[PDB]
């Protein structure tokens, strides 16, 4: 029985930074993939990064390239999205989705109001 | 990414561009050229036309005869009656679907072009099993007096083959889109653990293709030191049994090394060509089997101009 | 408001209740029984699967052998090309709308489904006209071989055009025919703009008439050794191809009549739709007797298929 | 050229009467049929009446059924629709349409406000 955990996130300063979790239950986290995906208030979501099973190559989209930064624990079963030099329209609610997909589980994710 | 994961799907191409779309929804002619779309209709009407008039010959002449009552045509009647299921199960919805680019039909609509794609090629196998083991009886001789028996072993086929074809269905593994999302196949691309589909592709490696090919080659090596006038008719038609492995092998191996490969380098850099191309191919199943059937074995030759010079 | 006339269509169904749509937007399934439309596509699909290997290998063996090169070959190829002009151009347009219960294709879609419907039954006439002109040359010996049937055979292509087109040009039109499935030339709507109520008279008379006279003219002239046993069973194959076309086309052609006579009255989808693709048969029928009855063609299909 | 004139019809008491015309002009006219159509201010059109080429025999909707009365010239190329006992429903836009069908040539129309 799948569970994602949409730890970390809130208020921040623009051109602050933030550090987000994902903490992966009910599945062999190590066996596939996660992505993070975040939704503008206005507009449809966003793929914002993903990373490999390994966490070997992670891939960025052209809006948040440089700036944001994932990585993932295995053990723990945590992805993590740090945050910085961030901006107004960076204010979205943020889902850690699995595979390499749009598609997100559970729901909630993180309101990060810049 | 490099590939594209839906529910239902995965796509083989990277959604960096934004174009990526469910083809449960809308066409994929962002993958691969709308032409190329057409050719495989074109390619897979061929099929279809050429699949029913060969194979229903195959079956009516067969049927109509009193004679032809021996392993080899019950067997051929066998896979006769499953490339008739192949092309109006099958192929149908992979010609429609050719069409509009897309699963238009849905999941369901996936799931029937990858059953009888699957039952075709397990009930080829499986029936290349019985063929192997049938000369095997017969030439070297070592049970006397034991030649019904082949109807048992044709039901032999389609009880293993609906164990390799139903589980997908059942929700053990499952039918997937392959390269442009025309065809249907086993999940080699996704984990999809909670389905299991993993540990299936172990499975169908293991007792659906190398426990098969074992035997047969285990019954072709028993006649390596082996190779009246009845074993003359014997003797060719023991050589369209490898015939008909030999096209076999040319037919399934692309298919089923790619389908290593993807399973190997899950969420490895393909396109959509890499998959499909072998994937079709594979289809011919259909067609040769029976066109075989006809060009060496005389005896049957003759009562199909029988059958249609009445 | 017996039917429902529109710009590209006529529905033969009133409009009283509302349901009535276009056959070029939405499913005709009020019209007729669901099941019935894919019954259709059922019968239709059998055409084009039967179609296509019985008229190509009737293709392949004429022009294959060097022999069989006699006025009746080139004629029975020339069949073999407008039959499978039909499964290819026609079949599968009405096979396609079958299943939708429309021409989602579009008015275009209705035309290709016409044309070659209209092309296969004049190319069928017109070479039943030279079929018995050319048994009465050599039989009855009025007049004292391979060019000269070439020649005869582009009469039947030329003449069939002459039919064909003019929908296509826009003098009369090819319309949604019965369950919306089939298409043929408006004997619905006088749409005298577009002038198919004087269409339907040329088409009757210099399509229908006149070759029907002809053929008959010829079969009026023979009523009082081994090559002559030969031409014989080949000229009774001529009446026998005769017979098969009147069996095929009158029920159509009667009911376009009966439609063209009594425009606006009470008749259903079912009325025109059953003798419409009983009438396509002609792509298969044809062909089966030119193996069926001619000896000499037999022989040397079974070469070609038996190499 | 078809021409198809739409006179008669103007502002009526609820209740009252009114006879409205349909000059044809620009094809044979006997050989075809006429129909009366209106369009309500809000719903789509209402098929009012129709009648066959010889003008045997009439057909009237539900909606107007008895009320109106439809009757043609072959003569002079005209079509007519006595409208009597109205309602405030019948208030619509008329227009006289061609074959048996709902399609309406451009036309002035007549609107009779009721
Ligand atoms: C490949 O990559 C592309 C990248 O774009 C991706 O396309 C996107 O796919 C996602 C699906 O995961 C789409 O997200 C949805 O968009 C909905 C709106 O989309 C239309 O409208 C917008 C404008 O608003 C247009 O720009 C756009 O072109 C579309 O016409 C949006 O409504 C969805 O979000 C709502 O629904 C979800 C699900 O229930 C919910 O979780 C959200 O919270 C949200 O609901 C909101 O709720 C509040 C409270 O009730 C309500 O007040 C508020 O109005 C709602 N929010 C909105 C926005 O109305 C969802 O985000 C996305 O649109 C696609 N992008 C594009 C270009 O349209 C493909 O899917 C990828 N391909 C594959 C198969 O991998
Ligand atoms: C068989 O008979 C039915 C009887 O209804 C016909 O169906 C009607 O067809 C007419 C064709 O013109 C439609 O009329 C048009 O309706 C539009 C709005 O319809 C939609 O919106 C309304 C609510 O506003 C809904 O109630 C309705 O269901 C629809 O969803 C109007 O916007 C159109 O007006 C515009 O065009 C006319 C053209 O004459 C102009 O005069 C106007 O000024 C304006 O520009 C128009 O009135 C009508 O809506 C249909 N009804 C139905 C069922 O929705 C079939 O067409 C007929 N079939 C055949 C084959 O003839
Ligand atoms: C898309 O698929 C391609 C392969 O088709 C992926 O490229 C692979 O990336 C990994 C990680 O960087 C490479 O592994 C490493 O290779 C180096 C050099 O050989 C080796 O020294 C390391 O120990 C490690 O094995 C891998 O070689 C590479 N494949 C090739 C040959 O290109 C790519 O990562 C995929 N993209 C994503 C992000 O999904
Ligand atoms: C629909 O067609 C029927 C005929 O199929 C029409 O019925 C005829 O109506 C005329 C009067 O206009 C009578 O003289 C005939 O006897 C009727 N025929 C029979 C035997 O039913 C009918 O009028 C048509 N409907 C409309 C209004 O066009």
């Amino acid at each position: 029985q799948v569970q994602l955990v949409e730890s970390g996130g809130g208020l921040v300063q623009p051109g602050g930074s933030l550090r987000l979790s994902c903490a992966a239950s009910g599945f062999t986290f190590s066996k596939y993939a996660m992505n993070w995906v975040r939704q503008p208030p206005g507009k449809g979501l966003e793929w914002v990064s993903g990373i490999r099973p390994s966490g070997d190559n992670p891939t960025y989209a052209d809006s948040v390239e440089g700036r944001f930064t994932i990585i993932r624990d295995n053990d723990k079963k945590m992805v993590y999205l740090q945050m910085t030099s961030l901006k107004t329209e960076d204010t979205a609610v943020y889902y850690c989705t699995r595979g390499y997909g749009t598609m997100t589980i559970e729901g909630q994710g993180t309101q990060v109001t810049v | 990414m490099n590939g594209t994961e839906g529910p239902n799907f995965y796509v083989p191409f990277s959604n960096k561009t934004g174009v990526v779309r469910s083809p449960f929804e809308a066409p994929q002619y962002y993958l691969a050229e709308p032409w190329q779309f057409s050719m495989l209709a074109a390619y897979m009407f061929l099929l279809i036309m050429l699949g029913f008039p060969i194979n229903f010959l195959t079956l009516y002449v067969t049927v109509q005869h009193k004679k032809l009552r021996t392993p080899l045509n019950y067997i051929l009647l066998n896979l006769a009656v499953a490339d008739l299921f192949m092309v109006f199960g099958g192929f149908t919805t992979t010609l429609y679907t050719s069409l509009h680019g897309y699963f238009v039909f849905g999941p369901t609509g996936c799931n029937l072009e990858g059953f009888f794609a699957t039952l075709g090629g397990e009930i080829a196998l499986w029936s290349l099993v019985v063929l192997a083991i049938e000369r095997y009886v017969v030439v070297c001789k070592p049970m006397s007096n034991f030649r019904n028996h082949a109807i048992m072993g044709v039901a032999f086929t389609w009880v293993m083959a609906l164990a390799c074809a139903a589980p997908p269905l059942v929700g053990w593994s499952r039918y997937i889109p392959e390269g442009m999302q025309c065809s249907c196949g086993i999940d080699y691309y996704t984990p999809h653990e909670e389905t299991n589909n993993e540990s299936f592709v172990i499975y169908m490696f293991v007792v659906h293709f190398i426990i098969p090919l074992i035997v047969i080659f285990f019954c072709y090596g028993q006649l390596v030191f082996t190779v009246a006038t009845t074993q003359k008719a014997e003797k060719e038609v023991t050589r369209m049994v490898i015939i008909m492995v030999i096209a076999f092998l040319i037919c399934w191996l692309p298919y089923a090394g790619v389908a290593f490969y993807i399973f190997t380098h899950q969420g490895s850099d393909f396109g959509p060509i890499f998959m499909t191309i072998p994937a079709f191919f594979a289809k011919t199943s259909a067609v040769y089997n029976p066109v075989i059937y006809i060009m060496m074995n005389k005896q049957f030759r003759n009562c199909m101009v029988t059958t249609l010079c009445c």
